[PDB]
RNA sequence: CGCAAGACGGACCAGAGCGAAAGCAUUUGCCAAGAAUGUUUUCAUUAAUCAAGAACGAAAGUCGGAGGUUCGAAGACGAUCAGAUACCGUCGUAGUUCCGACCAUAAACGAUGCCGACCGGCGAUGCGGCGGCGUUAUUCCCAUGACCCGCCGGGCAGCUUCCGGGAAACCAAAGUCUUUGGGUUCCGGGGGGAGUAUGGUUGCAAAGCUGAAACUUAAAGGAAUUGACGGAAGGGCACCACC
RNA sequence: UAAAGUUGCUGCAGUUAAAAAGCUCGUAGUUGGAUCU
């Protein structure tokens, strides 16, 4: 955002995770949960936050997949959602 | 190979007898099921039985996939 | 006469299934008809990763793997020898090869 | 199985072999009759009545303690609508659905399911015309169905 | 047994059951052997009612005794768990022993040098003795086995229930088959213990035997 | 000879009679 | 199997079974007389109850109505009857 | 580093779900539906299948309107080849996209009409309901979620079986068939000619529906078996193979 | 004419040999649960 004195001064531009990560952590058992909300701190700067988390197999669990149901993920999408938008 | 000689030597080498039965000793676990079991026949009343408890959870099945 | 109980697919209660192209021949194949593929690979080979982690500013940086999903079709899935053809009674095996 | 789908459901009430008043109901033939007097006066159709009269006060079957089915009670007291209640439900939704198709008219699948509640709505027309529930001349219309709803 | 208390089911025999693990059987269960099951453990596995274990060895040594020729009775093992108790109900009782594998064709192929037509047919398990078992649908021969929960009952026609996984189990049905058996017969009484013990019928593994030597 | 390539032939040969017959 | 006797069911059997192919049909459901200790008269509650039953004397919820059997509230002493 | 446009919703995504079929996959909201389960609610035979008739119906195609990123019939070149009017490559029109009106055809397939009853077993899975040790979250109690163990009802399927059937392949239906009759619709009669000619009808067209005959022919065809062959795969051998 | 159960009402077929309409709805037609000495 600046230069002085042969010295740069950067601001926080964005986040993100790298794509070893985010393809490692998909798996086909699970389900997938995104959700995203447009927010503004309180300071003017308008961001884009994007949430995602998978359902997780418990540990005595026999059955092969470990998927919620299609209100499950609304309300899980909707609490991403609202934490997101109290915290930012 | 298969000769007679060989048949008897062979039952002649089973004829072992340990000096205590494995079977039969002081105290043999039950559990509650079989100790039910064994009431329902009049035998529920041994007291060589040891009532031990049964498995804490129900995990039995192998995880599937 | 019919070769296979489930056609060569997995269209079991649906009248259709969404297309995809092989990543070979970009062929257009029914999603489960497609023979697919999840190679996690590490990003170097067995032969670079002696220089690459010698070379390496960190201690112990763990090189990042590669999620690669391959999608082929029969043909091109035949001929690159993923899957070959078995005889009439080993072709109902479904078990995956141990590898 | 379904009438107009390809479910094979066996879900429904299954009524006891005893044809007598439950031993807990002490409610009396004619008490039972007020209620389903008052319900009725309160705007509710036979299937709610017996619903609230199972569900609250202990009648388990209303037959079996008046000796005659809600409807018909209803009838005899005077209090009846003019036409039966599934067919008004079923004219109900027909409309519904209609007016939901003027707004959204690409709804092919309305369209199909509205084909399907005014075929059910005729075959019930036509077995009430036959028992003579229903008026000979009653037919059942594209514009003033939502006069009788 | 019939109700005679002299065939009653004993204290001494249901402990022996009892320390063998007979009673206890698998997790699958044969549809076919659910009159046998008593109920389900807390772990899946399901516990063999032994009152109608005895009565149907009760009913399989009846069936044996019902045969004056002992020879013409084959008992059966392909399992090296039962192979020295089948030996050695064999020695005891007088019937004719197949410990190891069953040639195909021994009950129907007159050519072959092991062909023998027995009157009677006795097998450790169902499942392992499946070969002897088919052959018995081609010779009219009527079938005794032991049998776990998840035994298949085809061509079994006297089904002893018990676990017939366990070398101490297998060995001691086989014992108590062979003690029933003679019991029937008049040789040895039922008043007394018999002088053979079921350890003899069992089966060790080899580095038991070189344990003990 | 294909099946479709026939019926190709035959819709063509159907084509060539109606501009034959106006 | 080929010898099961279809005349004399053992009950656990006929309580195993859908209420409809049972030998003669009965239904799982039931009446319960529930109490709360807020009012002083029971009142009779289906077990399977399709709407929000009232106290007769309170304004309190006795039962929700869910997809089988209402969930009773908690501290109403319910009883099955017959 | 931005901006614009149009297209499409990866991975999750499954022999999983929903829909009459075609078909349906970013979030959120609205709108009207729907199956299944639960039901000691209501009506009380109101039902099954159906000429006529009607709704929907992939893709391509046809009219107008908008758009027009990619891909791409036709087409233009560049290659390969004996030749290539193809396969491969660079472009690229219609089209592919949306709106309205047509078209009503697909290997529109489970190549298997719908409704009903009976006839083996097993383990899974989806939805609903019921019951129950125990673990985990909502800081702790019940409820409820996520698991665990069963049961019931419909559903997509799978394995197994000397149920039975079948020419067999195979099918728990394609079984309950010379021991032949539960109800009903459609439809086939050796192979070609030929789904052609012709008439009728529908369509703006392309074409759709209905649809022969003369003539010709001893076989076409189904399933399976043994060989031979393969520019199919996998093994094995040999200095008349190699290293 | 029989053979021809290759016209099948008795008495045929329609997964792959010829063949179930792409799919539902629907009138006529055909068929229609228990029950009354």
């Amino acid at each position: 955002e600046d230069v002085q004195g042969k010295n740069c001064l950067t601001n926080f531009h964005g986040m993100d995770l790298t794509r070893d990560k985010m393809c490692s952590m998909v798996k086909k058992w699970q389900t997938m949960i995104e959700a995203h909300v447009d927010v503004k701190t309180t300071d003017g700067y308008l961001l884009r936050l994007f949430c995602v988390g998978f359902t997780k197999k418990r540990n005595n669990q026999i059955r092969k997949t470990s998927y919620a149901q299609h209100q499950q993920v609304r309300q899980i999408r909707k609490k991403m959602m609202e934490i997101m938008t109290r915290e930012v | 190979i298969s000769i007679k000689l060989q048949e008897e030597e062979r039952e002649r080498r089973d004829n072992y007898v340990p000096e205590v039965s494995a079977l039969d000793q002081e105290i043999i676990e039950v559990d509650p099921d079989t100790k039910e079991m064994l009431k329902l026949l009049d035998f529920g009343s041994l007291s060589n039985l040891q009532v031990t408890q049964p498995t804490v959870g129900m995990n039995f099945k192998t995880p599937r996939g | 006469t019919k070769k296979r109980r489930n056609n060569g697919r997995a269209k079991k209660g649906r009248g259709h299934v969404q297309p995809i192209r092989c990543t070979n021949c970009a062929r257009c194949v029914p999603k489960d008809k497609a023979i697919k593929k999840f190679v996690i690979r590490n990003i170097v080979e067995a032969a670079a990763v002696r220089d690459i982690s010698e070379a390496s500013v960190f201690d112990a940086y763990v090189l990042p793997k590669l999620y690669v999903k391959l999608h082929y079709c029969v043909s091109c899935v035949i001929h690159s020898k993923v899957v070959r053809n078995r005889s009439r009674e080993a072709r109902k095996d479904r078990t995956p090869p141990p590898r | 199985g379904r009438m107009h789908a390809p479910g094979k459901g066996l879900s429904q009430s299954a009524l006891p072999y005893r044809r007598s008043v439950p031993t807990w109901l002490k409610l009396t033939s004619d008490d039972v009759k007020e209620q389903i007097y008052k319900l009725a006066k309160k705007g509710l159709t036979p299937s709610q009545i017996g619903v609230i009269l199972r569900d609250s006060h202990g009648v388990a079957q209303v037959r079996f303690v008046t000796g005659n089915k809600i409807l018909r009670i209803l009838k005899s007291k005077g209090l009846a609508p003019d036409l039966p209640e599934d067919l008004y439900h079923l004219i109900k939704k027909a409309v519904a659905v209609r007016k939901h198709l003027e707004r959204n008219r690409k709804d092919k699948d309305a369209k199909f399911r509205l084909i399907l509640i005014e075929s059910r709505i005729h075959r019930l027309a036509r077995y009430y015309k036959t028992k003579r529930v229903l008026p000979p001349n009653w037919k059942y219309e594209s514009s003033t169905a939502s006069a009788l709803v | 047994s019939g109700a005679l208390d002299v065939l009653q089911m004993k204290e001494e025999d249901v402990l022996k059951f009892l320390a063998a693990g007979t009673h206890l059987g698998g997790t699958n269960l044969d549809f076919q052997m659910e009159q046998y099951i008593y109920k389900r453990k807390s772990d899946g596995i399901y516990i063999i009612n032994l009152k109608r274990t005895w009565e149907k060895l009760l009913l399989a040594a009846r069936a044996i005794v019902a045969i004056e020729n002992p020879a013409d009775v084959s008992v059966i093992s392909s399992r090296n768990t039962g192979q020295r108790a089948v030996l050695k109900f064999a020695a005891a009782t007088g019937a004719t022993p197949i410990a190891g594998r069953f040639t195909p064709g021994t009950f129907t192929n007159q050519i072959q040098a092991a062909f023998r037509e027995p009157r009677l047919l006795v097998v450790t398990d169902p499942r392992a003795d499946h070969q002897p078992l088919t052959e018995a649908s081609y010779v009219n021969l009527p079938t005794i086995a032991l049998c776990n929960t998840d035994s298949p009952l085809r061509y079994v026609d006297i089904a002893i229930p018990c676990n017939n996984k366990g070398a101490h189990s297998v060995g001691l049905m086989w014992w108590m088959l062979a003690r029933e058996v003679l019991r029937m017969r008049g040789t040895i009484s039922r008043e007394h213990p018999w002088e053979v013990m079921p350890d003899l019928y069992f089966y060790r593994d080899p580095e038991e035997i070189e344990k003990e030597e | 000879m294909r099946a479709k390539w026939r019926k190709k032939r035959m819709r063509r040969l159907k084509r060539k009679r109606r501009k034959m017959r106006q | 199997p080929l010898a099961k006797d279809l005349l004399h069911p053992s009950p656990e059997e006929e309580k195993r079974k859908h209420k409809k192919k049972r030998l003669v049909q009965s239904p799982n459901s039931y009446f319960m007389d529930v109490k709360c200790p807020g009012c002083y008269k029971i009142t009779t509650v289906f077990s399977h109850a399709q709407t929000v039953v009232l106290c007769v004397g309170c304004s309190t919820v006795l039962c929700q109505p869910t997809g089988g059997k209402a969930r009773l509230t908690e501290g109403c002493s319910f009883r099955r009857k017959q």
